[PDB]
């Protein structure tokens, strides 16, 4: 680290190597400050600087530390609602951040864990700063968030078919209606619920599906 | 390591999210109606503005 | 491995050696293998030219106090507990009382046998080995046991009398207290720091004092079975706590003299107005009975598993060990003759009886000792 | 005395407004002496300052106040083995930490509890120095000493009450061992109270499946010894009046399955008590009921322990859950995995009731999987109806794919190198890839192994396997051999059982020599094989097209599909040639691996890892001799070198090779020795029997972080390789290898550590039965 | 197919004949889910069917199935208990 120095002295050298992008001498400068000064006069912006510098060096749960930390620190700040849109944002580089993206693989028939934690701090940045600066950017996140689980519980949706445990099918496919109306895997899982159905010999039940697949063909 | 390595970041992606849901919305015939936002979705749609992913500015 | 593991503590072994008395042994008279590393409070008797001496392994003698002549020998390497052919192991101390001679075996057995040829006067099991030397009166084989049990049996053929718990120690918290008879009343001591008087005749608690501090919460001494047996001065109980905190008090009702609730003590004796000790450290110091005032000290022998100073041809006679024997100025101190008798070493009590000083190392065994 | 001004010296944290709210008296509030006085207990209340002197000039406070924080280090001297965030875990339940309040008297409640730490692992020969070593503006470091000289270890262990079962067997039994003779080693042992409490409970166990339900241990005094490691232990003991199991009254809910309980309590009436086993069979009807569905079988077993007649009675209470609790299932943990795969290998279902044997066997093809750590789950009773669990499967995946490289200097030869590249779960869909070959002046090679494990859901395991071996052996490239080496081979795997599965290939082996070496069994093989050339000189070429059929079959009854530690897996590896093959033969070759731990916590595990094949011809037409076996190099055989292990090829009067490099690379040539020679690589045998004896072992030295990364295993290497047509009749001043005795023999252990691409194994090995031909290099380092 | 062979499949959550017997038409879904607890699936948009149906694959042979269904009114009060055997 960096010993005990003035605080701006220590803070204007992480300042370059966070607009260096040198997040890794800018941690070494950062924590250095609040190794000496957690309380001084950067320490507050220090920790939004953390959670910008460790995200970006892929400290993602010492970002959600330095979050939670500020979290303990401001329970309000200007910068809560770059927080709050900060925790969904280390949150979804929690979620999926595979080397597959550039070889053309889908990442949402995979764990949606921490996009759940991301679809929390969006929308908890979109209820609790429902005009920030990140709360228009968040909010199309979320419907997006809500697709990344649709695909996912289409990706189970599409196991169970193939498996043909249509009692399982139902419930699948019952909670993707449950979840969303909008996405395409909507519509997709709207005609495997009537599939099931009539593998199920629920054919009359799956004829009220089939007005929904008359209702909802467009 | 201590070598040129050219590549040191950590980003989430791209704006897919920007590129959000498609409409398929519920128009279900009478008695085939049921809830269709059960879960964590609750997403007022609240665009009280401000930059969007690359465009918006962190730190 | 072995040149790099250790972080233990430093002695200060022996400094002043002394020869101004010439030290020596009367004899050797080894009784095999008494004590070893399994320390007891056995060790044997010395009175009437008879060394009533044993090993823990079985082979229970008579040895003469002229040459360690065999004036009698037995075995108890006999077929006592779960296999045929077992020993002695004893943790008593060699007790003749009349024409038996008692021991608290670690076997939770009590022997008696008969002191004229070793042959079994009589045999009891009893609840919980010896944790102090049996003392054998009144009828009664008063034994303060390992689980702090004041407890009684005939003389007999060990008809057991009664079994109370006096100061129960928790874990195995080692108070050693002498079951001691004064005035018609069991005065023991405490295993977690305390110290009391039973009714000697059936055990019934005269006074408990609650004294000091025990092993939990505020964490004192393991490194020695402390000395909690009280030596009561008619009207005065002199004993240790268990964290060798000392209190001179009332015999009747545990009142408080005076005392030194400071202490670390692993030996004492009472030696008149000079009551002479071994610290924790096994730091000497020659003590008062109306405070514990310091008439002398030595720090020469130091860290050192001692023995309880006695006094032999008068000077105080400290064993220790490291087999080595030690001659203590009872005036202001200092050495006056020091002996190395043995190097496997004494966790016996000298007995300075029948002429001779009577020793038995560990596996060295039973060493006469004169100057 | 109302304060015109508060003097807030020494503060350095809490800062001076934090030190005036602190205050009961805020300036420009009255003063009162008493609340000068209060003023000294409230910053004394903050914690955070040592020493507080509240004063006032005339009504202007004054208030000197000396300040406990920041702790800006705590450093660990004396640190050994006992480590030191425990240590400082002593300091962190204190409310002491690195940046903290230090009130500089707490010096030694803080080495009490370094001691006591000590004390609660059973040293007390160790003494602990918490030094205050001071930093700036009040600021502190916590230099710690410790002078850990020696824990505890084991003496004695004596037990009264027990009089019929011998302490010492019992000191054997359980831990409480403390004998490594002079002659004998059967370990080390050392004190710990907590394998004492546990070892009370094995000897609970103990009397009680002999029949003494009476039996109790009363107390037990391991004495306080003063040596500080004395361990001499006084058991108190009720033995307990053996009694025996005479009747089973077993009732409540039994869910109408009584018989299927009366089977699980067919016991005999008056044999002795076993309440072991009466513990064990009440789990049998939860795995029953548990089978049935209900996933809540209360089962409350109760011995009416009848000592009139020296017996056991046992009433039992049973309560099954419901059937259908297995609402549906949660999967925690495939975040780059793909969820499908893994979820199709389970054999509980959604929407239905539970078999207890389902989910493990689930949890069996989810550990027979291999690119995963962890195999657990969650099992989720949803609260509500008696039909709700969601079990949440959490699971831990591991890192896949692998690298492997030789050795040879590139770019110097020629651009040229050793290849193979393994990924093996393609980006988390399974997709076994991986992909081998090399570039090289003297040969060049290019293999790839491709798997859809599930191109349906069967476990229709695509595997699509493919090479190209263009070999020329580049001394001339035409002189020696020269080889394009190239076919196919598509496979696929067949259920037979849930762990029995079956394979079966196609073969196309489309080989074309060239420049053949003067060796018997070379030209012996084409001469059943119809071709007559000249064994003088290497002048001959040779195009193949083999067409074999390939199959195959596999045992899968072993613990993890990576490291696993008990059972075995069997695995039928074999091929014959077709109708239209340029050559009618056929080899079938078997490895066997079974793991057996001598351990019962399986840290020392039996690994007997044998490999056996036969190869030959379908009548007339025979094996190629390039189908010999072989054996050596690191392959299981080490020690000895690649291919050293076999039959041994006899050389020929010959002149030309149509090159030979001049007295370089001979091959009984016009560079020397025309005549019949005999080369020293084995050309190997149409029989394979070697095994390998291999033995898990812990490590004491090494964390478990990586620990469990580590299999040090010991083997011993033994076989041959021998030509059950190998003649003496033909090979006369040359060795026969028609008898299995050839058997060469090594010894030694493997050093594996797994990278983030996998494991990487070494070994030194020690070859003891050494033969004609049996190159060797002792150390052996593999990727 | 040429295999006879199968990795047999599963999934009932279904009624036996006893539990026919436990319940009745006319008797709550709480009634019902006294006796029998609540289906693995129930009716999402219409009156309450309380699908309970057994499912079983013999190899290369058909498929077993036994589906019994719970047409409960809006009150929960049973109109219909439809039992359907294979097929």
């Amino acid at each position: 680290e960096v010993p005990d120095n003035p605080p701006n002295e220590i803070y204007a050298t992480a300042q370059q190597k966070l607009q260096d992008g040198n997040w890794r001498q800018a941690i070494t400068q950062l924590e250095a400050l609040d190794n000496r000064y957690p309380f001084g006069p950067y320490s507050q912006q220090v920790q939004l600087d953390l959670i910008y510098a460790y995200y970006k060096n892929a400290d993602l749960p010492l970002a959600q530390a330095a979050i939670d930390r500020f979290i303990r620190l401001n329970p309000t700040h200007p910068n809560i609602d770059y927080v709050m849109y900060m925790r969904g944002l280390t949150n979804m580089a929690l979620d999926d951040s595979a080397l597959q993206g550039f070889f053309g693989v889908d990442r949402s028939d995979r764990d949606p864990q921490h996009a759940r934690a991301a679809f929390s701090d969006f929308s908890k940045l979109v209820r609790g700063y429902p005009n920030s600066q990140y709360t228009t950017d968040a909010t199309k996140r979320l419907v997006f968030l809500k697709d990344r689980l649709a695909k996912y519980e289409y990706s189970v949706a599409e196991y169970y078919t193939e498996r043909g445990a249509w009692v399982a099918v139902v419930n699948r496919v019952e909670g993707m209606l449950r979840d969303y109306p909008d996405t395409q895997a909507t519509r997709d899982a709207l005609p495997l619920m009537e599939n099931a159905y009539r593998q199920m010999q629920m054919n009359a039940q799956a004829e009220k599906v089939a007005k929904i697949i008359a209702a909802n063909s467009s | 390591c201590s070598s040129d390595s050219r590549y040191k970041r950590q980003v989430s992606g791209d704006e897919a999210y920007l590129e959000a849901a498609p409409l398929a919305e519920l128009h279900a015939p009478a008695g085939m109606i049921l809830p269709v936002t059960s879960g964590d979705y609750a997403i007022p749609v609240t665009n009280g503005s401000g930059a969007v992913g690359k465009a918006l500015d962190i730190r | 491995l072995f040149n790099s593991e250790e972080d233990v503590v430093k002695m200060s072994p022996l400094p002043t050696v002394e020869n101004q008395f010439t030290p020596t042994t009367a004899w050797s008279t080894s009784v095999g293998s008494g004590i070893g590393n399994f320390y007891s409070n056995l060790h044997p008797a010395l009175a009437d030219n008879v060394v009533y001496a044993a090993d823990r392994a079985g082979l229970v003698k008579a040895l003469n106090a002229d040459d360690g002549k065999e004036i009698w020998s037995v075995s108890l390497a006999e077929k006592d507990g779960w296999f045929s052919k077992e020993p002695a192991l004893l943790s008593g101390g060699v007790t003749v009382s009349g024409g038996h001679v008692y021991i608290g075996s670690e076997k939770a057995q009590v022997y008696a046998l008969n002191t004229s040829d070793g042959t079994v006067a009589w045999q009891t099991k009893v609840a919980g080995e010896a944790l102090s030397r049996p003392v054998v009166s009144d009828g009664l084989v008063l034994i303060h046991t390992s689980n702090g049990q004041l407890q009684a049996l005939n003389e007999a053929d060990g008809a057991v009398k009664w079994t109370v718990n006096l100061d129960m120690p928790s874990l195995s918290l080692r108070g050693e207290s002498a079951p001691t008879t004064a005035f018609g009343a069991a005065v023991v001591g405490g295993d977690n720091g305390r110290v009391s008087a039973v009714l000697m005749e059936q055990g019934q608690m005269i006074w408990q004092q609650r004294i000091s501090q025990a092993t939990g919460s505020t964490e004192i001494d393991r490194l020695s079975d402390v000395d909690t047996t009280p030596v009561v001065v008619n009207g005065v109980v002199f004993a240790l706590a268990y964290n060798g905190n000392l209190t001179a008090l009332d015999l009747r009702s545990g009142q408080i003299m005076w005392k030194r609730e400071l202490g670390s003590v692993n030996d004492f004796i009472v030696d008149g107005n000079r009551i002479y000790l071994v610290d924790q450290n096994d730091r000497v110091m020659a003590l008062t009975i109306d405070g514990g005032v310091t008439l002398w000290t030595q720090s020469d022998l130091l860290h050192r598993l001692l023995t309880s100073p006695v006094l032999y041809n008068g000077n105080l006679v400290v064993g220790d060990s490291e087999g080595y024997l030690h001659w203590i100025n009872v005036e202001d101190g200092r050495f006056v003759a020091q002996q190395k008798v043995d190097s496997s070493g004494f966790q016996t009590e000298p007995v300075a009886a029948d002429g001779k000083l009577l020793i038995q190392a560990k596996d060295g065994t039973v060493y006469s000792i004169t100057r | 005395f109302v304060v015109k001004d508060i003097h807030f010296e020494g503060l350095q944290r809490v800062a001076v407004g934090a030190a005036l709210l602190s205050m009961p008296v805020r300036t420009g509030d009255t003063v009162n002496d008493e609340d000068i006085s209060n003023t000294i207990r409230a910053l004394f209340a903050t914690g955070n300052f040592e020493d507080v002197r509240v004063l006032r000039d005339g009504d202007t406070l004054l208030v000197q106040v000396k300040e406990r924080p920041t702790i800006a280090s705590i450093t660990f001297s004396g640190n050994k083995s006992v480590k030191d965030d425990m240590l400082k875990q002593n300091l962190e339940a204190s409310g002491v930490r690195v940046g903290e309040s230090l009130d500089r008297t707490t010096i030694a409640d803080i080495e009490k509890g370094l001691e006591d730490f000590y004390y609660s692992v059973g040293k007390y020969s160790a003494s602990v120095k918490a030094v205050v070593t001071p930093l700036p503006r009040n600021r502190v470091d916590l230099k710690l000493v410790f002078q850990e000289g020696v824990s505890a270890e084991i003496q004695q262990i004596n037990i009264v009450g027990n009089h019929a079962f011998t302490t010492d067997e019992l000191i054997s039994h359980f831990q409480l061992r403390d004998e490594v003779p002079w002659w004998n080693v059967v370990g080390d042992r050392k004190y710990q109270k907590q394998k004492l409490a546990g070892d009370l409970e094995t000897l609970r166990s103990y009397y009680l499946d002999r029949g003494y339900a009476r039996f109790n241990i009363d107390s037990t005094q391991v004495s306080l010894t003063p040596d500080k490691k004395g361990i001499y232990v006084t058991v108190n003991i009720t033995e307990g009046d053996q009694y025996k199991l005479s009747g089973v009254e077993v009732s409540g809910n039994l869910a109408g399955h009584s018989a299927e309980i009366e089977q699980l309590t067919k016991i005999e009436p008056g044999e002795l008590y076993n309440g072991t086993k009466v513990t064990k069979m009440e789990d049998d009807i939860k795995k029953l009921l548990g089978r049935y569905g209900y996933a809540y079988p209360r089962v409350q077993s109760m011995p009416e322990i009848n000592d009139a007649d020296k017996t056991v009675k046992l009433r039992v209470n049973v309560d099954a859950g419901n059937r259908f609790y297995v609402r549906k299932i949660r999967f925690e943990g495939n975040d780059t995995s793909k969820d499908a795969v893994l979820r199709r290998e389970m054999r509980q279902m959604e929407g239905a009731w539970l078999g207890s044997d389902l989910v493990d066997q689930g949890k069996e093809r989810l550990n027979r999987l291999g690119f995963f750590e962890t195999v657990d789950t969650d099992t989720q009773r949803v609260p509500g109806s008696p039909d709700q669990v969601d079990v949440v499967y959490k699971v831990k995946e591991r890192n896949t794919g692998s690298f492997n490289f030789g050795i040879g200097y590139g770019t110097e030869s020629g651009v040229s190198f050793q290849a193979g590249v393994q990924q093996d779960n393609w980006l988390g869909t399974g997709y076994a890839v991986g992909i081998n070959g090399t570039k090289n002046d003297y040969q060049t090679y290019a293999e790839l192994s491709v798997t859809n494990p599930y191109f349906t859901v069967d476990g229709v395991s695509l595997g699509g396997r493919l090479f190209y071996n263009d070999f020329q052996a580049d001394d001339a490239d035409l002189s020696d051999y020269t080889n394009k080496s190239y076919g196919t081979d598509v496979t696929l795997g067949f259920p037979i059982n849930e762990y029995n599965s079956l394979r079966a290939g196609l073969g196309y082996v489309h080989n074309s020599l060239s420049n053949m070496q003067p060796q018997v069994a070379m030209w012996r093989y084409l001469y059943s094989m119809g071709e007559h050339p000249s064994t003088s000189d290497q002048d001959n070429s040779f195009k193949t097209d083999d067409f074999t059929f390939n199959y195959g079959w596999t045992y899968n009854k072993l613990d993890r599909g990576y490291f696993p530690t008990d059972g075995s897996r069997v695995n039928l590896t074999g091929k014959v040639t077709i109708p239209g093959s340029d050559n009618e033969y056929y080899k079938v070759t078997l490895d066997t691996a079974t793991y057996v731990p001598i351990d019962d916590d399986h840290k020392w595990v039996v690994l007997g890892r044998t490999r056996w094949g036969y190869g030959d011809g379908l009548g007339g037409k025979e094996m190629p001799f390039y189908e010999n076996f072989y054996a050596g190099g690191s392959s299981t055989v080490r020690g000895f070198q690649s291919n050293t292990i076999g039959p041994k090829a006899v050389y020929f009067p010959h002149q030309a090779s149509n090159y030979d490099p001049d007295y370089d690379y001979e091959c009984a040539t016009q560079d020397g020795a025309k005549d019949l020679c005999k080369s020293d690589d084995a050309v190997g045998g149409n029989a394979m029997a070697v095994a390998s004896l291999e033995f898990i072992t812990p490590t004491p030295f090494i964390s478990d972080k990586y620990a469990n990364s580590v299999r040090t295993s010991f083997f011993w290497d033994m076989g041959t390789v021998w030509d059950t047509n190998w003649d003496s009749s033909q090979y006369s001043g040359y060795p026969d290898y028609s008898d299995p005795s050839n058997i060469r023999m090594s010894a030694g252990i493997a050093l594996q550590w797994m990278s983030p691409l996998g494991p990487l194994v070494f070994s030194y090995a020690q070859p003891f039965k050494k033969y004609d031909g049996d190159k060797a290099e002792q150390f052996q380092f593999n990727i | 197919e040429r295999v006879v062979y199968r990795p047999d499949i599963n999934q009932g959550n279904y009624l036996t004949a006893n539990d026919v017997s436990k319940i009745r038409v006319g008797m709550t879904q709480q009634q019902v889910a006294y006796a029998l607890g609540t289906p693995l699936m129930s009716d999402p948009f219409g009156t309450n069917t309380w699908f309970y149906v057994f499912r079983q694959q013999p190899g290369h042979e058909g498929v077993t199935q036994q589906t019994l269904t719970l047409t409960f009114n809006s009150s929960g009060v049973l109109t219909n208990i439809d039992n359907k055997p294979a097929l």
